[PDB]
């Protein structure tokens, strides 16, 4: 599996989802 | 005292300040709590320099006593400076470049020197966090990847440089960095490192997206966690085998080291980095407070916790060095036992540590010419406690080797690398606040394009410049810039902040304005250190720099696996084109402070 790639995978997922949930709350503050 | 005209009608006035805060609730951010401001200021002072920089300097420079030096210099440079920085942002209600351009607008270079310094420190400190989260991804497996040597092709022997060196020393230089033999030889981008870099900058853009109303909850977590983990490491560290033998070694006084010009420089240059002075972030954080907020009580509480934490991390660090040195002394002394048992036919539990030397001479008096082929070791503590590793090796080749010999190895490595991560993150918040706010007062973008867009072009723009430290020679580039950069700019920018408040703004206007906020005009201790003591004490640190720079024989360490008598050290004397890089990173943040002051005085006249 190359076990460091799945941890990285899961972390990146959350990071991106978060940035998205962050740039759309900022459009619901206009 | 210096004759600048037109100071009024350029800064806000004192009777106007009671109406300015009921209109800056819009168009200016604001803290939610008071603890939200103290937790984001402790995270900007405490990070990654209390772990691998301070406990080495506390011991290498006559520890136990260096405490003395570090202390005095503190309640003399540090206190006064931090106080004057907290009380200048709350009054003039601007960032870092807006404060020094409000008082004598021909000055203006202290804002541009603080922005260039915060860009360069935060550029390479986001690569150290890139290395830290690479060791965090390679956890969550019970045989850790830095615990054993790989096999080569035929599965009969180890890889050659994993056997001559250590396996941990092999995981850093060949499986993380893939390092080259020189700074001249560089290769490709080394994909894994690049992915990690991406991750780091991404995690940084998520936390500092909407300015200061995100780094709040962020600071909370990224400021407590580090503390709790550090604690948990104390009651585990003081229990293993060889702590209280590495705590005593840290606190042995050597009073001869006090009479050295190199001691008081790095004790002085750590105070400007134990805090975050001359960076331009502590003025922009203080400018969001209320006008009647007590900034005299904040600068004492912040400096007491910063002076207590630096001792507290050194207790935790040297407990682990004391455990690793006691272990290496026992896995050395058991091989000197194993040599004579394999040569003189003695029972097993025969010839322990209590009876080594007397059983050395019982064998050579029994039969000569059988002791002459025996190879013994001269290993002893205070030689295993006394390696001079510093800067990145105290976490990647020293601390992570002692973790593998503990009971639960893949759990003390997850807890250790999330803590460093947190520290790095708080420092990052600080530096980011430092580069974004002066880039709004310059107005490089129109007053459209909201706060998500300017931070996104900084996090993407500093990502592409960070490709230098992902190369094969990328660790020689990061060890170059650090020291130099930091040191120089810090000291110089720190001197002109103490000068241009006392002698250009006026320390008598200052006193009045302060009293207007708190009451009780500051003591004789504040008036003495602001006027005479701390500007004088910051000159002999600047004079000791050009004494220790002209005689240290500037070199750097390489790895070089195909080299005769390999695993010792190497120093091979930097090429002549590297002075271009030294002049660029250390000179031009120092020279924009006179450079703009010469340009503005010849544009008018
Ligand atoms: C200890 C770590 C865990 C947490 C500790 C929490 C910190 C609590 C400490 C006290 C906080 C409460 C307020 C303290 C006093 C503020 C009052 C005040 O300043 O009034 C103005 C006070 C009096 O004002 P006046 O009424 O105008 O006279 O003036 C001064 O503050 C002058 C004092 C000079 C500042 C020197 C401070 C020395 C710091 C010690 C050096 C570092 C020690 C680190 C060693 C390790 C220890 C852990
Ligand atoms: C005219 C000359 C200037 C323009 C020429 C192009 C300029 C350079 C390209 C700039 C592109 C971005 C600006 C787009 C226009 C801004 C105005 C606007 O968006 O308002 C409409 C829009 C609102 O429109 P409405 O719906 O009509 O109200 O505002 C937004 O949607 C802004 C959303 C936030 C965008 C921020 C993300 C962009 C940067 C991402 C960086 C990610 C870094 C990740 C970390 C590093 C990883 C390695
Ligand atoms: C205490 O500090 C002194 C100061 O450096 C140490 O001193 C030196 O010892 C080396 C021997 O390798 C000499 O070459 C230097 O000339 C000495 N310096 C001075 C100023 O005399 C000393 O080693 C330290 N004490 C201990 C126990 O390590
Ligand atoms: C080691 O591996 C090489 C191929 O990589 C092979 O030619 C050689 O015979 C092997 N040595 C032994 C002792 O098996
Ligand atoms: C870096 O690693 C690659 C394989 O991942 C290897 O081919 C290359 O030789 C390494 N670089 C150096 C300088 O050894
Ligand atoms: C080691 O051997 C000597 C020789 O007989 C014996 O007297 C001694 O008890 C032995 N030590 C231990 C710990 O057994
Ligand atoms: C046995 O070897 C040691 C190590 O050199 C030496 O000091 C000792 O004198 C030798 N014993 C005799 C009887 O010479």
């Amino acid at each position: 599996v190359s076990i460091w790639l799945i941890v990285f995978g899961v972390v990146m997922g959350v990071i991106v989802v978060g940035i998205v949930i962050l740039i759309f709350t900022g459009i619901r503050d206009r | 005292v210096l004759p600048n005209p037109g100071l009024d009608a350029r800064i806000p006035s004192l009777a106007e300040l009671e109406t300015i805060e009921q209109e800056e609730a819009s168009s200016r951010p604001k803290w939610d709590n008071k603890a939200q401001y103290m937790l984001t200021c402790l995270g900007f002072c405490v990070g990654l320099g209390n772990v691998w920089r301070f406990p080495y300097l506390c011991q290498s420079h006559g520890g136990g006593a260096f405490m003395i030096p570090f202390l005095i210099l503190l309640v003399l440079e540090g206190i006064p400076l931090l106080y004057l920085e907290f009380a200048i942002g709350q009054r003039l209600r601007r960032g870092s470049l807006g404060v020094w351009s409000s008082i004598h607008p021909a000055l203006k270079g202290l804002g541009l020197a603080s922005m260039l310094t915060s860009f360069m420190v935060g550029l390479y400190y986001n690569t150290i966090i890139s290395w830290i989260m690479w060791y965090l991804f390679n956890s969550f497996q019970e045989p850790l990847p830095w615990s054993d040597c790989p096999l080569n092709e035929n599965q009969t022997g180890y890889v050659d440089e994993c056997a001559r060196s250590s396996p941990v020393d092999y995981f850093w230089y060949r499986e993380t960095l893939n390092i080259s033999t020189s700074i001249s030889d560089s290769g490709s981008i080394q994909w894994w490192m690049l992915l990690c870099l991406a991750c780091a900058w991404s995690v940084l853009y998520m936390c500092t997206i909407r300015g200061i109303e995100t780094t709040g909850k962020a600071v909370y977590i990224t400021s407590t966690l580090p503390y709790v983990v550090l604690t948990i490491f104390l009651i585990r560290g003081l229990t293993l085998k060889g702590a209280t033998n590495g705590i005593v070694f840290l606190f042995t006084p050597n009073v001869t080291e006090l009479a050295q010009p190199d001691t008081w420089l790095d004790a002085g240059a750590q105070v400007f980095f134990s805090f975050s002075l001359a960076f331009g972030g502590l003025i922009s954080f203080s400018s969001y407070n209320s006008v009647h907020n007590n900034c005299e009580k904040d600068s004492v509480i912040v400096s007491i916790i910063n002076g207590f934490t630096s001792v507290y991390v050194a207790i935790v660090v040297y407990s682990v060095i004391g455990f690793r040195a006691t272990q290496r002394y026992d896995d050395c002394f058991s091989t000197n036992i194993l040599t004579l048992i394999n040569g003189f036919d003695l029972p097993e539990g025969n010839v322990t540590q209590e009876n080594f030397v007397d059983m050395q001479q019982r064998c050579n008096a029994s039969d000569p010419a059988a002791y002459a082929q025996l190879v013994f070791q001269t290993c002893d503590i205070n030689a295993f406690l006394s390696e001079a590793v510093e800067g990145t090796g105290l976490a990647f080749i020293v601390f992570t080797e002692a973790i593998t010999k503990m009971p639960l190895s893949p759990l003390w490595s997850v807890l250790f690398f999330i803590m460093l991560f947190c520290l790095g993150l708080s420092s990052m918040f600080g530096n980011m606040e430092g580069v974004v706010v002066p880039l709004q007062d310059l107005r490089v973008i129109p007053p459209k394009w909201p706060k998500e867009v300017l931070t996104g072009l900084i996090c993407l723009g500093t990502f592409l410049i960070g490709f230098i430290f992902t190369l094969n020679s990328g660790q020689y580039w990061l060890s170059l810039l650090d020291s130099y950069a930091g040191s120089i700019p810090l000291l110089i920018i720190a001197f002109c902040e103490m000068f241009s408040v006392v002698y250009v703004y006026g320390v008598d206007r200052f006193n009045k304005d302060i009293e207007f906020m708190i009451g009780h005009k500051p003591n004789i201790f504040w008036q003495v250190t602001w006027r005479v003591v701390s500007p004088l004490l910051m000159l002999i640190i600047f004079l000791f720099f050009f004494v220790v720079e002209v005689s240290q024989e500037l070199t750097y360490s390489i790895w070089d696996p195909g080299y005769e008598e390999f695993p010792k050290s190497q120093k091979i004397s930097y090429p002549n084109w590297v002075y271009v890089v030294v002049v660029i990173v250390a000179g031009v943040p120092s020279l924009t402070i006179p450079g703009y002051a010469i340009y503005k005085l010849i544009r008018n006249h």
